[PDB]
């Protein structure tokens, strides 16, 4: 949507661990048709963890459902991902990233890196 | 990726208006 995404909150957790990502955009991100995290390793196409619409809904893969909680603070331009009950197989590089309809890839983002070990 | 944000569309496509 022509707006600079930077995520941060990630780190290294023991398995069943927390953490909270955070992504603030340059743009007002309430004016953002659609955004959300995506976890992403090595070999593997960018996983989408969690979507939030501009109206405020929200969607959740399967795996983290009840675990992780999307959010938007558009009052400090903040996306959010509060990662509860971390498993080992939530490790990877975390991305967020947005635009509306019309954009072809959106805005991403460096991204964030979780690691999850026990 | 193209195809990732896609998907991330698609989760919402049902609310254009």
């Amino acid at each position: 949507m022509e707006v600079q995404l930077v995520e941060s909150g990630g780190g290294l957790v023991q398995t069943g661990g927390s953490l909270r990502l955070s992504c603030t955009a340059s743009g007002s991100i309430g004016s953002i048709s659609v955004m959300g995290w995506y976890r992403q390793v090595p070999g593997t196409q960018y996983e989408l963890v969690a979507g939030i619409s501009r109206g405020g809904s929200t969607w959740y893969e399967d795996s983290v459902k009840g675990r992780f909680t999307i959010s938007r603070d558009n009052a400090k331009n903040t996306l959010y991902l509060q990662m509860n009950s971390l498993k080992p197989e939530d490790t990877g590089m975390y991305y967020c990233a947005g635009g509306d309809y019309s954009d072809r890839l959106g805005s991403w983002g460096q991204g964030t890196q979780v690691t999850v070990s026990s | 990726k193209e195809d990732a944000f896609s998907k991330l569309k698609e989760k919402f496509m049902n609310e254009l208006h």
